[PDB]
């Protein structure tokens, strides 16, 4: 089960590029394809779907593969909100950061018993920018490279 | 007015949890359980409450053993 | 022929005679034999019946019995005949003895005898009076790489030939197939080559009737034979098994499951027999003594099943073992034997007599008929109600109390399908509530509580927000001796909360309540074993038919549901009744844990955060 | 031993995130 009503859209946006009915439309029109199902890719992510969609280098995809891409897509598109939605509820205070104060109020509320130098630990060890907190975008990473979810 | 023609169903919190899960899961199919009118009573279209009682003898016939 | 009913038509195999009352027995064609116990002849045909036939059922009415073709093999090692045999059934029978089954005894009991196997010099040799049924089984393939060869390759030539060791197993179960089994005969008084040791019977140790007859029953006509003796928990099965090694007066080895059993197998042999203590060697990884003039040894099964590099002083043990001839084997608890690498075990060890010994036989991987080659036929398994009547054990009042699952737990309940489902309806609230209440209760009426759960979170939550000692997998000895001294002796403590470890790897102290709230997942044997091993005789109530209270906490609508029934088959086998409590008289009085709805909404905000991983 | 470590702190991350969803699930049918 991935959809039943979003399936014709991606039909649709597929056959928009493909009104010559070949089978296949081009890669390089991917940009626009997600566009128009709301979908906004930054250049190095369409770089690198580009890369894995045409490894043969043929440059046009079939129904099928466009059809999983986009499924994958709408996938990480809900995990993503969910993550921003999990940080919000650390960041309570709207600061865009999840600093030790926010990471130590939601394991107080939690119930947690984790050490403050436990909490600064994991901070610094998902702290990619060196900031002393860790960020949306590194919020993001971490729960890219998380056990599961 | 708009009120709905069916057979009300009455049951113990847990069966009326069982029937909760079947319809937000789907796995009765289509959305047969429309409304919900109390904490041990519901609405069910007779159209579906023959083969709902079927799901519920096959949850009971698993929470058993076979002689 | 079957009836539309299912019923098996067997009226027209079965004779019917005119002597209904008087014959208490029903003899079936397919194997089966129904006793009425109201019969004024029970008692003959009871013990007629034990001699001969495995016991099925023992209810307080009818049992039911099943005749074995090892069953047949232990009657005829008793020393009866089939003429004999077949009188005292046709004088039992109500209805005539079909043929089918005449034939099948008469096919058994003269194939049996006849192969006979003598380990002697560190050698295994066949032999028989037959050398034509010899001849034979050397045209087996598997028989020809069974048997030892010349160091060229060529087959050594009532004659005898040396048999491979590695391969002895291996030859046990070929024997069936053959359909000549081996005989375990031992000189038990011709014995020269190991010498008696200075060991006797103190007089302070007492053979109950049941127990003489089993004792008396393995050794046929006064020479021990190898075999499995089965006897309830509690009734001085380390004292028959002390009292065999006293008679035997050989070399005596005892396995165990952990140090804990070979502590009380030498505090046994202590106890009852008369050998010095110099003697009484344990060879553990902690504790370890000399092996030299080591007349009794007592181990444990993965000790000499070590396969990884074992210590310099363990080697010198086991090669010390290996040269050295047992004339006597004990091992405890026969339901783990069935594992491979505790019957490599019994390859590496040469013993002549091998004497198994445990509670409970049937196991859930059903590899028990192989066991029946691997030690010998069950020689003896008493009745636990005619226990119960002659007051030798507690008469145990069970009961299975139903817990109603909460309607948020169950909605989750049904939602999950993987194996974290166990938590759900292990910590479900109103069974914390249930167990609170029988807690408090039992401390009211001053008994002893033991609380089992096989899950670990389940048992240590249980034990923190009750403040109870909790026993789980570390559980170190100190600290597990500590507790255990305090729940016999302090009357302030008297609940005890036990992990799976309950089972086998200590002793459990004698009580009197056992509330089993969490399960293996269908361990019929294991957790009627642990059942049996909890609960002892308790003097004062004697005289009531419940003197032994024991509960078992089901979750409805659950799995846990058929996990119960599975599991009570065996003891309901046994004539044991089970009472159904679904409502309990004096909660309502009684303040418990989780009164209010959002308590309950707590524990579920805590199992949840306890994930699939606990 | 690092990485270890670090894979330490990640289930405690999950824990974490799990423990909010729980909670905020439990929210949805009770609050
Ligand atoms: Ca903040
Ligand atoms: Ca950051």
């Amino acid at each position: 089960e991935l959809t039943e009503e979003q399936k014709q859209e991606i039909r649709e946006a597929f056959d928009l590029f493909d009104a010559d009915g070949t089978g296949t439309i081009d890669v390089k029109e991917l940009k626009v394809a997600m566009r128009a199902l709301g979908f906004e890719p930054k250049k190095e992510e369409i770089k690198k779907m580009i890369s894995e969609i045409d490894k043969e280098g043929t440059g046009k995809m079939n129904f099928g593969d466009f059809l999983t891409v986009m499924t994958q897509k709408m996938s990480e598109k809900d995990t993503k909100e969910e993550i921003l939605k999990a940080f919000k509820l650390f960041d309570d205070d709207e600061t865009g950061k999840i600093s030790f104060k926010n990471l130590k109020r939601v394991a107080k509320e939690l119930g947690e018993n984790l050490t403050d130098e436990e909490l600064q630990e994991m901070i610094d060890e998902a702290d990619r920018d060196g900031d002393g907190e860790v960020s949306e975008q590194e919020f993001l990473r971490i729960m890219k490279k998380t056990s599961l979810y | 007015v708009n009120v709905l023609k069916g057979v009300l169903i009455e049951c113990d919190p847990a069966m009326k949890q069982f029937l909760l899960y079947l319809d937000e899961s789907n796995a009765l199919g289509k959305k047969f359980i429309i409304q919900d009118i109390d904490d041990t009573h519901v609405f069910v279209i007779a159209e579906l409450v023959n083969v709902l009682q079927e799901r519920v003898g096959e949850l009971m016939d698993q929470n058993a053993f076979s002689l | 022929k079957v009836d539309e009913y299912g019923a098996k038509d067997y009226r027209l195999q079965m004779p019917l005679k005119d002597d209904h009352t008087s014959r208490p027995l029903w003899v079936a064609p397919d194997g089966h034999i129904f006793l009425e116990a109201f019969s004024p002849v029970y008692k003959y045909a009871q013990d007629f019946l034990v001699a001969i036939a495995e016991p099925v059922c023992r209810p307080t009415h009818v049992h039911e019995y099943k005749l074995t073709a090892y069953s047949l093999y232990a009657a005829v090692s008793v020393g009866l005949q089939t003429s004999d045999i077949t009188e005292y059934l046709r004088k039992l029978s109500k209805t005539g003895v079909p043929d089918g089954i005449m034939q099948f005894i008469k096919l058994c009991t003269v194939s049996y005898g006849k192969v006979k196997l003598v380990l002697k010099h560190n050698r295994y040799f066949v032999e028989s009076c037959h050398p034509d049924v010899i001849q034979h089984l050397l045209q087996d393939p598997v028989i020809r790489e069974c048997r030892l060869r010349n160091s060229e390759g060529e087959a050594t030539e009532t004659v005898s030939f040396e048999v491979k060791q590695e391969m002895i197993e291996e030859l046990q179960k070929r024997c069936i197939h053959l359909e000549y089994p081996l005989l375990a005969e031992y000189d038990f008084r011709n014995d020269s080559v190991n010498p008696d040791i200075n060991i006797d019977l103190k007089p302070t140790a007492v053979l109950r009737p049941y127990q003489e007859k089993s004792l008396r029953k393995m050794f046929g006509n006064g020479r021990a034979r190898s075999g499995v003796i089965v006897l309830p928990c509690g009734a001085g099965k380390s004292l028959v098994g002390v009292t065999a090694a006293c008679t035997v007066r050989k070399r005596c080895l005892v396995l165990g499951n952990s140090a804990v059993s070979v502590e009380q197998w030498k505090a046994q042999f202590k106890m009852w027999s008369t050998i010095d203590d110099s003697q009484i060697c344990r060879f553990t990884s902690d504790a370890k003594d000399k092996p030299i003039g080591c007349s009794v040894a007592i181990s444990t099964y993965s000790m000499l099943g070590h396969t990884t590099k074992r210590s310099w002083e363990a080697e010198r043990v086991m090669e010390w073992l290996k040269t050295q001839e047992w004339g006597l084997m004990i091992l405890d608890e026969v339901h783990t034997i069935p594992a491979k690498m505790f019957r490599r075990v019994l390859t590496i060890v040469q013993a002549h007599c091998k004497l198994g010994l445990t509670a409970t036989l049937v196991r859930e991987d059903d590899k028990i008929v192989d066991l029946n080659f691997l030690i010998g036929p069950k020689l003896y398994e008493a009745n636990w109600m005619e226990l119960q009547n002659n007051g030798y054990i507690a008469k145990v009042q069970c009961a299975e109390v139903w817990c109603p699952m909460s309607p948020e737990f169950y909605r989750e309940y049904v939602a999950i399908k993987t194996k974290k489902r166990i938590l759900l309806y292990t910590m479900n609230p109103n069974k914390f509530r249930a167990c609170q209440f029988l807690i408090k209760f039992h401390e009211r009426r001053n008994d002893k509580i033991i609380v089992f759960a096989d899950n670990v979170f389940a048992l240590k939550e249980y034990a923190i927000r009750l403040n109870k000692p909790y026993i789980y997998g570390p559980t170190s000895q100190g600290e597990r001796m500590q507790i255990l001294q305090n729940f016999k002796h302090n009357p302030k403590i008297n609940t005890i909360f036990i992990s799976k470890v309950g089972d086998t790897s200590f002793d459990l102290p004698e009580a009197n309540v056992l509330i089993q709230i969490s399960s293996h997942g269908g361990s019929r044997r294991q957790e009627a074993q642990r059942l049996g091993r909890v609960l002892r005789a308790k003097k004062g109530m004697v005289a009531e038919e419940y003197n032994a209270f024991f509960y078992s906490l089901v979750s409805q609508d659950t799995q846990e549901m058929a996990y119960s029934t599975k599991r009570q088959r065996f003891l309901v086998d046994q004539g044991y009744s089970f009472k159904v409590i679904t409502k309990l008289a004096g909660m309502e009085e009684e303040d418990l844990a989780f009164s209010t709805k959002e308590e309950q909404q707590q524990l579920l905000q805590k199992v949840l955060a306890a994930t699939d991983l606990d | 031993e690092k990485e270890k470590k670090e894979k330490r702190a990640l289930g405690n991350w999950k824990l974490l995130a799990k423990g909010l969803l729980i909670r905020e699930r439990l929210k949805r049918r009770y609050g």
